[PDB]
DNA sequence: GGTGGTGTGGTTGG
């Protein structure tokens, strides 16, 4: 995350860090949607340009978390996938249009303070609250600035970083970028008119970007730190996949393969 | 306690506000 | 240290 602050504890507790067993190391974030259930983005799990396909036994889900190394002793949770599941039309070869997979855990995890599942939103959540203009909200822990010296221990937070982001129109994403924009991908930031900034970067993605209703007080998910163009560039946008046009792929796998 | 998806136990459930929630209310007026 | 840098802890023991 760039331009963003220190969470507070507690303040994400859907958050989730996609780990990887060896070489030890954060891949992803991701967002826990029920006791059973993670969301994140299918590039995290399979992007061949970049040699990446992993299973289930490459990796540990880890969940409660504020710190971004240390293992926080009796407050994070680690589980173990039971099977990863990618959607089947995930274009990782043109613009990573359904950037979006889902993880069953071998066991539920015992919500806490620091543990709880976000809301999908419904139709009528999703049209009232996806509109530009309104902001969301968007956690991780990758890396601080666009980083250009290959490698730093100074472009990395040590605990969760949130922004906030207001979305926008769709001319001015798809003006803002020569890659194609599906209707399953919003994007969100600044204008460089604007003045304030902020934006999602390389670590964050899987991630999730929330608001919250002003009718019912709750936080939804409506999408999913997908891809961008360098970070928190002016005239660049932070691209998300779009939640509620994937509900259907979601609610099918959740009923089919579903304890 | 059951379906209370989207509620934060340190937050929403003891009638706190988080620092920055504010501003994503602000935007729906705004 | 242990799946950081200091605590009669912390978002948590000894
Ligand atoms: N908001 C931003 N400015 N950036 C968000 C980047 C999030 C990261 N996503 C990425 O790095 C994705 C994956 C492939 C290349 N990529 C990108 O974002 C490439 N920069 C642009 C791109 C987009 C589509 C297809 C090819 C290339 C995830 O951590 C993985
Ligand atoms: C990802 O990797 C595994 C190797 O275990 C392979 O079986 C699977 O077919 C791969 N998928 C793709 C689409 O390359
Ligand atoms: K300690
Ligand atoms: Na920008």
């Amino acid at each position: 995350i760039v331009e963003g602050s220190d969470a507070e504890i507690g303040m994400s507790p859907w958050q989730v860090m996609l780990f990887r067993k060896s070489p030890q190391e954060l891949l992803c974030g991701a967002s826990l949607i029920s006791d059973r259930w993670v969301l994140t983005a299918a590039h995290c799990l399979l992007y061949p340009p970049w040699d990446k396909n992993f299973t289930e036994n490459d990796l540990l889900v880890r969940i409660g978390k504020h710190s971004r190394t240390r293992y926080e002793r009796n407050i994070e949770k680690i589980s173990m996938l039971e099977k990863i599941y990618i959607h089947p039309r995930y274009n990782w070869r043109e613009n990573l249009d359904r950037d979006i997979a889902l993880m069953k855990l071998k066991k539920p995890v015992a919500f806490s303070d620091y543990i709880h599942p976000v809301c999908l939103p419904d139709r009528e959540t999703a049209a009232s609250l996806l509109q530009a203009g309104y902001k969301g909200r968007v956690t991780g822990w990758g890396n601080l600035k666009e980083t250009w010296t290959a490698n730093v221990g100074k472009g990395q937070p040590s605990v969760l970083q949130v922004v906030n982001l207001p979305i926008v129109e769709r001319p001015v994403c798809k003006d803002s970028t020569r890659i194609r924009i599906t209707d399953n991908m919003f994007c969100a930031g600044y204008k460089p008119d604007e003045g304030k900034r902020g934006d999602a970067c390389e670590g964050d993605s899987g991630g999730p970007f929330v608001m919250k209703s002003p009718f019912n007080n709750r936080w939804y998910q409506m999408g999913i730190v997908s891809w961008g163009e360098g970070c928190d560039r002016d005239g660049k946008y932070g691209f998300y996949t779009h939640v509620f046009r994937l509900k259907k792929w979601i609610q099918k796998v959740i009923d089919q393969f579903g304890e | 306690g059951e379906a209370d998806c989207g509620l934060r136990p340190l937050f929403e459930k003891k009638s706190l506000e988080d620092k920055t929630e504010r501003e994503l209310l602000e935007s729906y007026i705004d």
